[PDB]
């Protein structure tokens, strides 16, 4: 009965866009031209500790 | 779910936009080729018109009044052909300029929309959503009109609350205007190429009575 709020990814775009996500629900994200992700992958799963790994678009 | 209906509506919007962005560079290249062709034809009409004016002027030396009027007419057509070639230079320069603008736009977003679809292909909520995104991997739109570009941008912006979708709409609106101006500039090069041909022909007809060099 784990739930997540939509991820907050400044300078990036995630999919799908839903009001609420359930445990093990995966989002995929892309960064704006000029920005690159913190991790190699563009995946994030809804867990007890939020979105894992944390989605971040860096310059 | 209605969550699956949402995600399917969203995946379709990404797919529509991605297909237009892959078509834009192919479209700009056809326009760039067309402008180059139109310009070179206007330069061939001007070169030929100049030759005719020279054949008429040499021919009318010590000629009658209804022979000297011909050279004056072939000279005026040779300059009209030249002036139209100059207008085709300026119009083709605009084609290259709007094509460049549209190419920067496609470059800014194509890899983003393609990556979002790749994510939906691998991790889509349904096998329908994964199937739609997998089919859209290399798909290209049949055409791109300024109205199709903005419609798909407004559709995306209505489905995605993320700032990215709003910034895409703002940019797609600028690109729809640049695409409209790319088509006006292509028509202007073609119009001037036709204008130069008509003048070349008027110079060649008046010079028909005189000897070639």
């Amino acid at each position: 009965e784990i739930t997540c709020d939509p991820p907050r990814i400044p300078n990036g775009v995630y999919r799908p866009e839903l009001s609420k996500y359930r445990g093990q629900d995966k989002i995929t994200y892309e960064c704006k031209k000029g920005f690159f992700p913190e991790i190699r992958g563009t995946d994030a799963t809804c867990t007890r500790d939020g979105w894992v790994p944390v989605p971040r678009c860096a310059w | 779910n209605d969550n699956l209906e949402a995600e399917l509506e969203q995946t379709k919007a990404l797919c529509e936009v991605a297909k237009q962005l892959r078509k834009l560079p192919l479209l700009t290249e056809e326009r760039r080729f067309e402008a180059v062709g139109a310009l070179e034809e206007s330069k061939k009409a001007a070169k030929e018109g100049k030759k005719a004016a020279k054949r008429a002027e040499a021919g009318a030396v010590g000629g009658t009044s209804e022979q000297q009027q011909a050279a004056k007419r072939a000279r005026e057509a040779a300059t009209v052909a030249y002036e139209a070639s100059v207008r085709a230079e300026a119009a083709a320069m605009e084609v290259k300029r709007f094509a460049r603008a549209l190419d920067s736009f496609e470059s800014e977003y194509e890899s983003v929309f393609s990556g979002l679809l790749r994510g939906a292909a691998e991790h889509g909520g349904n096998e329908t959503i994964k199937q739609l995104a997998k089919e859209c991997a290399t798909a290209v739109a049949d055409d791109v009109t300024p109205e199709a570009l903005t419609r798909a941008a407004h559709n995306l912006r209505g489905l995605y609350m993320q700032d990215f979708a709003e910034e895409y709409l703002q940019e797609a609106n600028e690109a729809a205007n640049k695409l409209e101006e790319l088509q006006k500039a292509t028509a202007e090069t073609v119009r001037a190429a036709d204008a130069a041909d008509d003048a070349k022909s008027e110079a060649q007809e008046e010079a028909a009575q005189f000897p070639e060099i």
